[PDB]
């Protein structure tokens, strides 16, 4: 749903060992690339199958520019530590954030560059691709630095140029299993309670991509603070599942509906518990 | 296409 | 600094059905930092055959990986997911809830 995107999720760890350093490629909030410092031979590797369609140059040039990541990353690391008057030791993370969203005439709607430390916000690049917001004393150093050597300009060119050029090529190579969709299969269950009431959970299992909305009803009308919600989750087989509960007096049950919407159902499916048949 | 960050670390 | 604690849920890929193969999964979410040491039980000792996912993190900073092992449910048998992180003194063990 919504505009295509990418992003480039990197981390770099500090262990009492060099820093561990991880990037993850997404095209559409799928994971589509991965580079990791600590395998047996580093590169960056396909994540998604479509992504075969590139040949072996790419994989190499991918690769170098993760060596650079994960010395520039190092470096950080070190100018952190000084930073908050600290030596070496310990474990401390440093992540970033960067990508594009598509506008509706193929170019940049949105870039993004963000970085953490310590799982806070740290800096990032304002809207305008032009100026930087830092969160605390020691980004401000950050913060002035990048604006006296010009950095802005450079992470523009990338998300204007580089970035939105590329995600229009993997939108074009993964096309077919980008467009993929694996409707929710729903049911209700009914469990017992502490004095005869019910819980009703209505489920939606096996669906892919993981936006979806779960609702119940009473008497058609939205509920709201009643309603127990799980976090989505995945099923380990790349889809996901989420269920949503009620509890309700017992017998009336039947004036109760769930309703499940998702990207790969044609129609909202309206659902509500009935005894299975038994032997 | 991954990012290499500008030669400014952080 | 602002560190977090997982989140857990513990659950099978497919709808529980005694004696019919299934996969039990841990999915541990929201964490921040990284490191995170996670076992899967059966009647309260260690599985040894635990794979788990790559790990990721979220547009809010937290880290998340699944671990998960084939398993048949079964009546008598009791799975848990034992979680320890930083930000805890001691391991949080969770149980498998067929209904959850
Ligand atoms: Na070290
Ligand atoms: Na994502
Ligand atoms: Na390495
Ligand atoms: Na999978
Ligand atoms: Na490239
Ligand atoms: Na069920
Ligand atoms: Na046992
Ligand atoms: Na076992």
């Amino acid at each position: 749903m919504g505009p295509h995107s990418m992003r480039y999720f990197e981390t770099a760890v500090s262990r009492p060992e060099e820093p561990r350093y991880i990037s993850v490629g997404y095209v559409d909030n799928k994971e589509f690339v991965r580079f990791d410092s600590d395998a047996e031979n580093p590169r960056y590797e396909p994540r998604a199958p479509w992504m075969e369609q590139e040949g072996p140059e790419y994989w190499e040039r991918e690769t170098q520019k993760a060596k650079g990541q994960e010395q520039w990353f190092r470096v950080s690391l070190r100018n952190l530590l000084g930073y908050y008057n600290q030596s070496a030791g310990g474990s401390h993370t440093l992540q970033q954030m960067s990508g594009c969203d598509l506008g509706s005439d193929w170019r940049l709607l949105r870039g993004y560059l963000q970085f953490a430390y310590e799982g806070r916000d740290y800096i990032a690049l304002n809207e305008d691709l032009k100026t930087w917001t830092a969160a605390d004393m020691a980004a401000q150093i950050t913060r002035r630095k990048w604006e006296q050597s010009g950095a802005a300009e450079h992470y523009k060119a990338y998300l204007e140029g580089e970035c939105v050029e590329w995600l229009h090529r993997y939108l074009k190579n993964g096309n077919a299993t980008l467009l993929r969709t694996d409707s929710p299969k729903a049911h209700v269950t009914h469990h017992p309670r502490s004095k005869g009431e019910v819980t009703l959970r209505c489920w939606a299992l096996g669906f892919y991509p993981a936006d979806i909305t779960l609702t119940w009803q009473l008497n058609g009308e939205e509920l709201t603070q009643d309603m127990e919600l799980v976090e989505t989750r995945p099923a380990g087989d790349g889809t996901f599942q989420k269920w949503a509960s009620v509890v309700v007096p017992l017998g009336k049950e039947q004036n109760y509906t769930c309703r499940v919407y998702h990207e790969g159902l044609p129609e909202p499916l309206t659902l509500r518990w009935e005894p299975p048949s038994t032997d | 296409s991954s990012l290499c960050n500008f030669r400014a670390y952080v | 600094m602002i560190q977090r604690t997982p989140k857990i849920q513990v659950y099978s890929r497919h709808p529980a059905e005694n004696g019919k193969s299934n996969f039990l999964n841990c999915y541990v979410s929201g964490f921040h930092p990284s490191d995170i040491e996670v076992d899967l039980l059966k009647n309260g000792e260690r599985i040894e055959k635990v794979e788990h996912s790559d790990l990721s993190f979220s547009k809010d900073w937290s880290f998340y990986l699944l671990y998960y092992t084939e398993f048949t449910p079964t009546e008598k048998d009791e799975y848990a997911c034992r979680v320890n992180h930083v930000t805890l003194s001691q391991p949080k063990i969770v149980k498998w809830d067929r209904d959850m």
